[PDB]
């Protein structure tokens, strides 16, 4: 029937503002650490957690995460950690999603992963090089376990190819990525109302109230691992921070 | 021979053998814009006349084809008394089979109006090729090399800088060939509109697992009319090195409706398969996506990509093509590990034998050719993919054999 | 089968007249082998079994016939004439060596010799040689100056991998005329056992004549292809001239078409007036040297001038004396290339066709550009590409400042 | 008529001896120096001096003659000096030849340097690289300047080489090479009178006696060079032992 998502975007349309959607890596700089620092974006403001699984190749991820993640890793870090970390952010009353590539999720079992996802209280999966068009195991998962499925769209994605992407989407649809950021979701607006978060290196409470003012959610991710490296406090401060920006649209 | 589609094929999305799902588009959305541009590209010109016009011009008088079929009958006592037969392909133009796939592609990026093209290397002869069609059509070229690479294959990157290339060294990961492979794909989805990625083996995403084949499908066509001429009959085995497949499906593909004929792919399995340090995808890997394609690699038990070690930069990688993924599960074709030892046996057996100094990728199936001979017995055809020449290796296989 | 008699000389070995250029300046001791190897020749040259197996492994072994490529983009640097590649650099081992060396190994098997010498300079000569006694199980003992040893290193190790001893030669100017002294020294001292595979189209008779004959096969596959791409005879047939082989082999095939311009180009060093150079037939005379009545650079007493190259097979103050006869009749017109005016060229074949050429080949290629806007627009110039540059890489990357 | 070495074998095999034939080359260690050890050959009993002309590529010197030669070469000896020292030889009343490789001879002239060579005193020419193949030139001026030509034959020669080579000497043939150097003149003396020399690394008294058992003459050479290195007196003494040796009684 809604998305898992949905009561959130809609509170934050009520309040006349975007969705602050926060990622962190888990196990960085250690899985107790980073499990304290997603409890402290969600008692700094942030609306949603994008729990990250951290992978071996991360391609897609920029040099602050793909350090982290690597940092992560040479810690110990493994897939159970994140369902533990979602676990902990629900019990503290957070909403958290899990945006992981998609081999991690292939070795755990695409719908075992979805059923342990949903019983750890997440609320939907980000999957930025799975495709609607290999989704197929994803799409029956997502529907069995009532878990959103936020695929991501590009400024290079064809008409026919956007509009197929957007159709597969529940929850909120990652337009990831100058004008290229409101042509993007804009041609989004023109085929659906489901919410459109926006990624694009958000450092400060400007940047994030530019984005706020067309987009449904700003998404953080490099910032916040910047920030957690210098300290905790740090990290309190710049999502509070966002948490300002986000409502000034 | 392009033009005309094999019953081998994937589906319109890339897949083989139907329900297993192997290969398909493990891609971000950011890229399918010109993955698709580049599938349609190559549906267009593979049956256009002007293109294979261009290819068959340019294998023949630039590249030197057909590479010769060669009985090295100085082997046939090490090989149990077996016919080994040399597929030269070490006699190509800059040195390997890499030109095949490099020619093809470097045409069509010029055909779909790309001015820029990048390439991951390992041994660097797909740098070299690579940076030699590039050249040759006046294309700029970048290539991704992992730092490790860069050391043990260094006449190669001063051969891709004397050919204009620019060469980007990479210090990332493993610092071999999957995170070059990492960093230019990174390349690629920053510069798509503009850049051709010349990817190098028969993995990746659709198409480039099936095109690539397809440009090296030319051996095993070439071979398959040289063995029965020479021998007059079809080998009793083919066999080749496996690193991501280029060479191996290109020499195999022919063979695949013959159904006397074995198939054997050898992969590296470096210190030996016990230790931790190889690159034996089938042996000690398992399903999985893997840059860009569902295949075998090597990974833990969370499916984290496991570093893959070899003496052989070119076969030093934990991953593999779908087809030859496919090809194992149907039971056409046999894969099995050769260690770093059993190769440059081969390498110096190859050398004072033949007068043939081979890649060390190319040593890894003399090695197991060998091994087959013995199982096959007196006066069996075994028909060896060489894929290159052993330049880029003198010295590490001096060093080995105390030569310095 | 063997083709005419028609330009060969005498049985004393001397061109144009009795007391002409070529004959035995050689001791005594030597003229028991040297008389053998001669009759061995004369038998085998007209045996057909003798033809079958050389032309077996020139197709099977060595990947003949090498392509002919025309290198369009080269034409705007040569005043608009097209230039065509001969293409002996995708030979195995690299270069047109392989031609002679193939021949003659044939033949010091059929003599029931078991050891073979040989003197190199840049390396091809020498690792050819080490390639064919691998092949055919002889011992082979390589003879090269010392200063050679450190510019072509990578031939150096190639030639040890293959089974042969190097033996660095020290005397003199450390170069190839040293190392053909050296290797003289041993063959005296092993006539009952040893053949001596010489290298280049000179020494005494029979020498000039058997080196050409077996690199006659560039020549005869260049007049057919040629005529078949450019739809006629070609304006000029040009190679470069160290002692001469490959630049015989090329122009044998032509020397009856009265319209076929035949130009050598000689390595010039630093300049001609300098003194620091290898311009046999621009700055040389007539004279006795290195068992051959030839020219060569000698000072007024008649001591041999040491001679300068950038490139190793082409530093050689002497030449073979079908040359000094083909100038003397002025068939064949041979010019100076500088240092710099061959690596202008080889870097321009680089960047302009994706083909790095030997340095000796860069001065071919060179020769040809200027021919071309001396010839101008349409003329059809076949060059002769001796061989590839691996060798040359690092001397090239130095440079063109492409190591540091 | 006979050769202008036929007198001094037939005062040696009178007297119950071979002759000693001695080679020094030309600018050893200078000019100077050089031509002062070939007088002392003579005055110490050398009964034909062989001048030899430095070439800058001897292939058929062994090591101790190849470094003389080029030292020799260094300190800028010329072809005429070999001249001035047949002169000077001829003035102490002894007996030279010269021996040379061929281009020298070729780049000076054959009928030039064989007239001003008999015009100096020599009395004959000894061409190691030369055959008899190519010797028409030298052939011609040999007879007319009346030269001695002493060509060299091998253990490997074939019968026919030999008669060939032996045939066309004057003076005596140079057999150069163990009982290869006995069977060696034997093969001469079956088809021809000449006077045989041997060459066979001799250093000492009793080699040249074992020499002038069979041969006419005793050649001697990279021992004179290794004891002229030394000192004038050191070659004095062993020219005297060498003297010694050739005689029988
Ligand atoms: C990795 C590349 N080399 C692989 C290689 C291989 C293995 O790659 P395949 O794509 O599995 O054929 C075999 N032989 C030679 C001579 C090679 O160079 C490269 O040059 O970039
Ligand atoms: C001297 C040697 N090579 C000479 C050479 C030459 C000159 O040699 P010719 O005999 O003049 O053809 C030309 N091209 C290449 C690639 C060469 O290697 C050698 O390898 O011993
Ligand atoms: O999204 S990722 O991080 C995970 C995924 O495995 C990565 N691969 C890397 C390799 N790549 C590729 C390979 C060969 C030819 C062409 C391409 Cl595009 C596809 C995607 C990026
Ligand atoms: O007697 S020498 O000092 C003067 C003579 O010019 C020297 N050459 C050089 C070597 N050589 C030769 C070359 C190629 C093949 C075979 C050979 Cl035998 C003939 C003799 C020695
Ligand atoms: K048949
Ligand atoms: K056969
Ligand atoms: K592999
Ligand atoms: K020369």
């Amino acid at each position: 029937e809604a998305s898992r998502l949905g009561p959130v975007f809609d509170s934050c349309r009520a309040n006349n503002r975007a969705a602050l959607i926060g990622y962190l890596p888990t196990g960085y700089p250690d899985v107790p650490a980073s499990v304290a620092a997603m409890t402290a974006l969600v008692e700094s403001g942030c609306d949603i957690i994008e729990v990250g699984v951290p992978y071996s190749d991360p391609g897609m991820d920029g040099p602050t995460i793909a350090r982290a993640t690597e940092a992560a890793l040479r810690g110990g870090v493994r897939v159970r950690d994140t369902l533990a970390a979602v676990e902990a952010i629900s019990i503290a009353g957070g909403r958290a999603v899990v945006m992981t590539y998609w081999n991690p999720v292939l070795r755990y079992g695409v719908d075992a992963f979805a059923r342990d996802l949903a019983a750890a209280g997440g609320l939907g999966l980000i999957t930025p090089d799975l495709i609607p068009d290999e989704a197929q195991q994803w799409l029956a998962a997502s529907e069995e376990h009532r878990l959103d499925r936020i695929f991501l769209v590009a400024p290079s994605s064809t008409p026919e190819r956007l509009a197929a992407t957007v159709e597969a989407s529940r929850g909120f649809v990652y337009a990831a990525s100058s004008q290229a950021a409101p042509e993007l979701v804009g041609r989004v607006k023109a085929v659906s109302d489901i919410p459109v978060g926006v990624g694009l290196g958000v450092r400060s409470r400007a940047q994030a109230a530019q984005i706020a003012q067309y987009a449904d959610g700003v998404i953080v991710g490099s910032a916040l691992v910047t920030a957690l490296t210098e300290g905790l406090p740090r990290l309190r401060a710049l999502t509070g921070e966002l948490a300002a920006g986000v409502r000034l649209g | 021979a392009i033009a005309e589609p094999t019953s081998h094929d994937p589906d319109s999305g890339g897949h083989f053998g139907g329900p297993s799902g192997w290969g398909g588009r493990y891609v971000p959305e950011a890229l399918m814009a010109v993955i698709e541009e580049v599938t349609a590209a190559y549906q267009k010109e593979r049956v256009s006349q002007d293109f294979l016009d261009d290819l068959d011009r340019l294998q023949a008088n630039y590249a030197g084809r057909p590479s010769p079929l060669y009985e090295a009958t100085r082997l046939s006592q090490h090989a149990g008394s077996a016919r080994i037969f040399l597929k030269r392909e070490d006699l190509n133009h800059t040195g390997s089979h890499k030109i095949n796939n490099v020619l093809g592609q470097a045409l069509l990026a010029r055909r779909m109006g790309k001015t820029r093209v990048i390439a991951e290397t390992g041994a660097g002869q797909h740098g070299v090729a690579t940076a030699t069609a590039c050249a040759l059509l006046g294309l700029d070229c970048v290539i991704y090399m992992g730092g490790i690479d860069t050391a043990r294959q260094a006449l190669n990157v001063a051969r891709m800088r004397l050919l204009g290339a620019e060469v980007v060294a990479v210090q990332t990961g493993s610092k071999t060939l999957k995170d070059a492979i990492n960093e230019a794909f990174r390349d690629w989805v920053a510069n798509a509109d503009n850049t051709y990625y010349c990817f190098g083996t028969a993995a990746g995403p659709h198409p480039f697992p099936t095109m690539v084949r397809d440009f090296q499908r030319i051996i095993g066509m070439e071979a398959r009319v040289q063995i029965q001429g020479q021998a007059g009959r079809l080998p009793d085995a083919v066999v080749a090195c496996v690193g991501g497949g280029s060479n191996a499906i290109g020499i195999f593909h022919a063979f695949l409706d013959d159904p006397g004929v074995r198939l054997v792919g050898f992969e590296a399995a470096g210190d030996g398969v016990e230790t931790g340090r190889h690159a034996a995808t089938f042996t000690a890997g398992s399903p999985g996506a893997f840059h860009g394609s569902f295949s075998y690699l090597l990974q833990d038990e969370d499916g984290q990509t496991i570093e893959s070690h070899s003496i052989s930069a070119g076969l030093d990688y934990p991953g593999v093509g779908p087809e030859h993924a496919w090809l194992k599960e149907a039971g056409r074709v046999d894969y099995r590990p050769i260690t770093d030892s059993e190769a440059m046996d081969a390498f110096g057996l190859l050398c004072r034998m033949e007068g043939i100094i081979p890649a060390i990728e190319s040593a890894h199936a003399v090695a197991g050719a060998l091994k087959l001979g013995v199982e096959l017995g007196r006066g069996a055809v075994i028909v060896v993919n060489l894929s290159g020449r052993g330049d880029k290796d003198v010295e590490t296989a001096a060093k080995w054999f105390g030569l310095l």
